[PDB]
């Protein structure tokens, strides 16, 4: 019945930042309202209830504040443990919902994707299926787009992405696309590419291949 | 609150 | 110390019943109602069902009331989920968590078991050569393809752990065959790609399955 809606769904700061995340009820809950953090790997860990009542152990840069139907999450100065996800969740009820979640993460200078094209094995043509794999490497921010063209025809539907998490030492992401065809329409056709779209790229970046040559 | 009996709630 | 032992996860089939446990030490398990929450992969936080501390009130969340079943025994210290008619939807890690406040929200989490609901079938991956273009005085990438297997998790290390920098080995996707497919992948110096031989070393113990792979330039 209660809708928990946070605000942003993602965050960029650094280290010594204050940060807010906001957290909005779609009816008046008091001040029955708790917040968790969760690391990558790890089940969830109370931070607050009560808006504002900190667990014991939790580092008192954290503080909540708010009543009714907008409340706050504040991290005073930002330390390196606390770069995750952040959810909130009413208890005004038994039957209680969370947010989505804020994921707080590291911003970084621009960084314009490496850019990498891959053909299908001749192991894998044995089998009947070609894979063409395009690996965009160590880039910010995470926000980037993919495009394939099989002689000059665009492919939608029939590929699928993968993005890493912010590398711990530079704080880059890195995607792979895997284009998945037939065996024999990949016999069909010469020119296979990928164009990548990126702030860091004043214009689109292409990697492409001619089969077998 | 390991000290709460919550046979002794009296909001039960 | 507290801790919350979860088990009874793994793979089920859609439409069939399955039932979790979560054992409890370190601290007095009949004073506290108990939490199942569960979290699908990728995704966020969602309350599944309380059990009071003498398992005279039980409630459950729209989704699963009808299907789910939650109960506990006392004098073993355990909490029980029955969960009957599962559905692709109930894919998830299964948290049990303590009221410590009887207050309905969480302070104190097991770390989940997880619960796939799939019928697909156990199988071991192909493992293929991501190789070195011959255009790449600078840097080159490589990898391995690891394709086609089920269930989670595969690992992958390259020159047998000797080689961790530059490695991206990207989260898993799953295929509408109901497999899964990953790729693992390293920037090396392009004057290394004659000398230096480069192993991806995969791993998938659910069908006992390890291959050692040479990526070579083609």
């Amino acid at each position: 019945d209660i809708q928990m809606t946070q605000s942003p769904s993602t965050l960029s700061a650094s280290v010594g930042d204050r940060v807010a995340i906001t957290c909005r009820a779609s009816q008046s809950i008091s001040r029955w309202l708790a917040w968790y953090q969760q690391q990558p790997g790890k089940a969830p860990k109370l931070l607050m209830s009560g808006a504002s009542v900190l667990e014991s152990g939790v580092p008192s840069r954290f503080s909540g504040s708010g009543s009714g139907t907008e409340f706050t999450l504040t991290i005073s100065s930002l330390q390196p443990d606390d770069f995750a996800t952040y959810y909130c969740q009413h208890y005004n009820s038994y039957f209680v919902t969370f947010g989505q979640g804020t994921k707080v993460e590291i911003k970084r200078t621009v960084a314009a994707p490496s850019v990498f094209i891959f053909p299908p094995s001749d192991e894998q043509l044995k089998s009947g299926t070609a894979s063409v794999v395009c690996l965009l490497n160590n880039f910010y921010p995470r926000e980037a787009k993919v495009q394939w063209k099989v002689d000059n025809a665009l492919q939608s539907g029939n590929s699928q992405e993968s993005v890493t998490e912010q590398d711990s030492k530079d704080s880059t992401y890195s995607l792979s696309s895997t284009l998945t065809l037939s065996k024999a329409d990949y016999e069909k056709h010469k020119v296979y590419a990928c164009e990548v779209t990126h702030q860091g790229l004043s214009s689109p970046v292409t990697k492409s291949f001619n089969r077998g040559e | 609150n390991p000290n709460a009996n919550p046979n002794a709630n009296p909001n039960a | 110390q507290m801790q919350l032992v979860e088990s009874g996860g793994g793979v089920v089939q859609p439409g069939r019943s399955l039932r979790l446990s979560c054992t409890a030490s370190g601290f007095t398990f009949s004073t506290y109602a108990m939490h199942w929450v569960r979290q699908s992969p990728g995704q966020g936080l969602q309350w599944v069902a309380v059990i009071s501390y003498h398992s005279t009130n039980k409630y459950y969340e729209d989704s699963v009331r009808g299907r789910f079943t939650i109960s506990r025994d006392n004098s073993k210290n355990t909490l029980y989920l029955q969960m009957n008619s599962l559905r692709a939807e109930d894919t998830a890690v299964y948290y049990c968590a303590r009221d410590g406040y009887s207050s309905s929200f969480f302070d104190f989490w097991g770390q989940g078991t997880l619960v796939t609901v799939s019928s697909a079938s156990t199988k071991g991956p192909s493992v293929f050569p991501l190789a070195p273009s011959s255009k790449s005085g600078g840097t080159a990438a490589l990898g391995c393809l690891v394709k086609d297997y089920f269930p989670e998790p595969v690992t992958v290390s390259w020159n047998s752990g000797a080689l961790t920098s530059g490695v991206h080995t990207f989260p898993a996707v799953l295929q509408s065959s109901g497999l899964y497919s990953l790729s693992s992948v390293v920037t090396v110096p392009s004057s290394s790609l004659g000398t230096q031989t480069y192993i991806c070393n995969v791993n998938h113990k659910p069908s006992n399955t390890k291959v050692d792979k040479k990526v070579e330039p083609k």
